[PDB]
């Protein structure tokens, strides 16, 4: 019972085991998402047409003479592709059921709660042409970080 | 606050209350919430004893409301948005109430029946001011950050 | 090299002596100017003529 | 070390930093190192130096 | 002292009693009129303090961030006592450094 | 010092505490609030023109 | 950021803490209470009110991002929570006194060895190798806001804390044994704990 300095590090190493660097960035976006945003659309969901909750959808791509295949960055990027996913808000006009209509697209931030990676093990990051050191924090809109 | 022109007058304090329009002495706004009668208004600012010094400064402040003088006029002296409109009273009154529920200290509460809450804050605000002109503390530090 | 930066061991004892021996010179100021026995002047003020 | 003609300024509150009492008008805290770039500088000091 | 007055609590204006020749306060709202309390009326004051007892460090003992003395708590009794000064903008408000015990609160001054 | 204190603003700088307003009917009214009063009475006693 | 609702639940409800009017003459003072600058409340003995809040952050019953303030010179007890605060994980002391005489350190070697049991991980479940993610759930390290500092008194190195504890009863300093090093400010100006 006294406590030595070499111990303090053995504590603050734990902090970087879980919290990691850039943790909040990166987290101030991991919460958007769902999140506080489904209530902000309800502050003005009126029109002499009502806005509902919004289905969460993973980042995909749709193109002519092609099909609906999700994105797999960074195998994207170079296709100068913007890395977003579609928003779908239930609209109310009355036929009991809503409408699930698409409302523009929102650019996702790499390595998030709702990203294409999140819980992916190191050995599996390579397969995808990624780098276990990347710590997210950025967007790849129009092909560039 | 003002305190210049040794000729005009006795160091009198005002307010702005965004986003329109000019300067509006303090008593005018207490009288626009639910506290028109004097004395009670000072209770929200200072607390006797008292300590007249900190209060005294009110003299010039109240004088600005020597015409208010109730609830009608108060809301009246608020016709200046703006882009040329109104006509005139009734309408003006409505705008005043709207302001008190969105503009006048927009946080706290934006409901309807909560004008007695925003009545103290102003007293609290101006409580601070008095502490500085009388030289009782020091102007907060914008350095923070903190 | 560093050696050119490391003052004599003996003669370094006498360094640390004349530094900690100037604490006592503040002690006789931090507490002696709490008994209003400065004093100050000129240029002012009293808190400043202490800092000085 | 200095700053605008006055040893390390106070604020926040009535203190140089949160590793000190209040009204600590002593060098052992307010910008003032005792060691050189050899030992050399102590945390509670290192910062004072960087901000000067 | 210049106060308000019953009925319609409001400001009180000064008013001499010529004929009689005495003090007498009143208001511009109603009519109420009470006698004076002292010859004094208004004071200037260029500034010479404004704390006296600055009531009342009643929150110093719980101020983990404050210094403390050692025995000698005039009156009451016990050891340990927190202190502190004032220093407000300008001065030179010397340093009437005061104190307060932890098991009481007697603003025991000192030279 | 003859000159040191022979070219200064001066004016009402010694009062700075200050100006008080008392209402006193008869030319022989006072109170206090302290001592004085006596001096005033002595000045009136010399009735050298009081009426004027 | 954390919801500004469930926060007043632990305030209006406890205690007593009364809103509405309560001003003419009595109360104040009687200190007040802001929250996100929203001064709804008067509250009396801040004493009980604070210690019991701070222990809500040590169990995590409330978001750990909440600051607390006790301006014993301007009254008031500001309580922020809106997003944009900055933190800084520290160690604490918790001095009642009660256990272990007076102080002192709030972690035990025990704790640490336990931490290392998770570096060797993974190898379990949740559970969950309590590696920091719990070192706050156990009231060991408090995150401090920038405005929370004002009311606090941190230490630099454990050595300084140990020396202060020894003085509280008179204990040699031993300054004639140290060798070329960062000459600290010895011993310790006042500051009992």
């Amino acid at each position: 019972e006294t406590l030595t300095q070499e111990d303090c590090w053995t504590v603050i190493s734990s902090f970087f085991e879980e919290t990691s660097l850039a943790r909040q960035q990166l987290f101030s976006f991991d919460e958007f998402v769902q999140n506080t945003m489904q209530e902000i659309v309800d502050d003005d969901s009126t029109l002499t047409i009502n806005f509902g909750q919004i289905y969460l959808s993973r980042p995909t791509m749709t193109e002519a003479d092609g099909s609906t295949t999700t994105m797999f960055p960074q195998e994207a990027r170079l296709r100068n592709l913007t890395y977003s996913s579609p928003l779908y808000v239930d609209m109310r006009k009355e036929d009991e059921e809503p409408s699930k209509v698409f409302i523009g697209k929102i650019p996702i931030m790499l390595r998030s709660t709702f990203c294409i990676l999140n819980g992916v093990s190191d050995s599996e990051l390579y397969d995808l042409n990624e780098c276990p050191y990347d710590q997210g924090g950025y967007f790849i809109i129009n092909g560039s970080e | 606050l003002m305190a210049r022109n040794t000729e005009n007058s006795g160091q009198t304090i005002r307010a702005t209350l965004p986003y329109i329009r000019s300067d509006i002495p303090i008593v005018i706004v207490f009288r626009a919430l639910g506290v028109v009668p004097d004395r009670d208004i000072l209770e929200h600012i200072c607390y006797d004893p008292n300590d007249f010094q900190m209060l005294e400064m009110m003299k010039p402040c109240i004088e600005e409301a020597f015409v208010i003088q109730d609830k009608d006029i108060a809301l009246d002296y608020i016709g200046k948005r703006g882009s040329t409109t109104g006509v005139t009273r009734e309408k003006r009154l409505r705008y005043a109430h709207d302001i008190l529920q969105k503009e006048l200290l927009p946080h706290i509460t934006t409901m309807e029946g909560f004008e007695t809450r925003k009545a103290f804050f102003l007293g609290y605000m101006i409580h601070r001011m008095l502490l500085c002109a009388l030289e009782r503390r020091e102007p907060d530090d914008r350095d923070h950050f903190g | 090299g560093i050696g050119d930066t490391i003052a004599d061991a003996d003669t370094m004892k006498e360094v640390t002596r004349t530094v900690k021996e100037a604490r006592r010179q503040v002690a006789e100021c931090i507490q002696d100017a709490q008994h209003n026995r400065l004093k100050p002047e000129p240029g002012m003020t009293l808190r400043e003529s202490f800092e000085a | 070390q200095i700053v605008e003609g006055k040893r390390i300024p106070f604020g926040f509150k009535y203190r140089t930093l949160p590793h000190f009492p209040k009204d600590d008008d002593s060098p052992e805290s307010r910008g003032f190192i005792e060691n050189s770039y050899l030992r050399g500088l102590t945390p509670q000091e290192f910062f004072f130096h960087a901000m000067a | 002292n210049f106060q308000y007055c019953i009925e319609c609590n409001n400001m009180l204006y000064p008013r001499e009693d010529k004929v009689d020749r005495v003090l007498r306060l009143a208001c511009r709202n109603c009519d109420y009129s009470e006698i004076a309390a002292t010859s004094k009326v208004y004071r200037h004051e260029l500034q010479s303090s404004n704390v006296e007892n600055t009531t009342v460090s009643h929150d110093a003992s719980t101020d983990p961030t404050l210094p403390r003395s050692d025995k000698e708590c005039p009156r009451c009794h016990q050891h340990e006592a927190v202190f502190y000064q004032t220093h407000s903008r300008r001065g030179d408000t010397m340093m009437t450094l005061i104190y307060v015990c932890v098991h009481c609160g007697f603003a025991f001054e000192e030279q | 010092k003859n000159v040191q204190t022979q070219i200064e603003h001066t004016t009402l700088s010694t009062v700075t505490s200050a100006t008080e307003i008392h209402y006193d009917p008869d030319p022989q009214d006072t109170v206090i609030e302290e001592d004085k009063d006596f001096v005033e009475a002595f000045f009136a006693i010399p009735d050298e023109e009081v009426e004027e | 950021g954390s919801p500004s609702a469930p926060i007043i639940e632990f305030l209006e409800e406890w205690g007593l803490e009364t809103l509405e009017d309560y001003n003419p003459s009595a109360s104040p003072n009687a200190t007040k209470v802001f929250v996100n600058g929203v001064w709804l409340g008067v509250h009396r003995d801040p004493a009980h009110l604070t210690e019991t809040l701070r222990s809500l952050r040590r169990r995590l019953d409330i978001s750990a991002e909440v600051s607390i303030v006790r301006d014993i010179r301007e009254k008031e007890l500001r309580l922020f929570t809106d997003a944009g605060r900055i933190c800084r994980p520290l160690f604490i002391v918790d001095n009642n006194p009660n256990s272990e005489r007076r102080g002192e350190l709030c972690i035990r070697k025990e704790h640490i060895q336990q931490l290392i049991e998770d570096k060797d991980r993974y190898d379990i479940d949740p559970e969950q190798r309590f590696g920091w993610t719990a070192l706050v759930s156990s009231g060991l390290i408090e995150y401090l806001d920038a405005e929370e500092e004002e009311t606090v008194m941190i230490a630099m190195s454990p050595e300084d804390l140990e020396a202060s504890r020894q003085m509280q009863a008179g204990y040699e300093v031993k300054e004639e044994l140290d060798p070329a090093q960062r000459v600290k400010p010895a011993p310790n100006p006042h500051v009992h704990a």
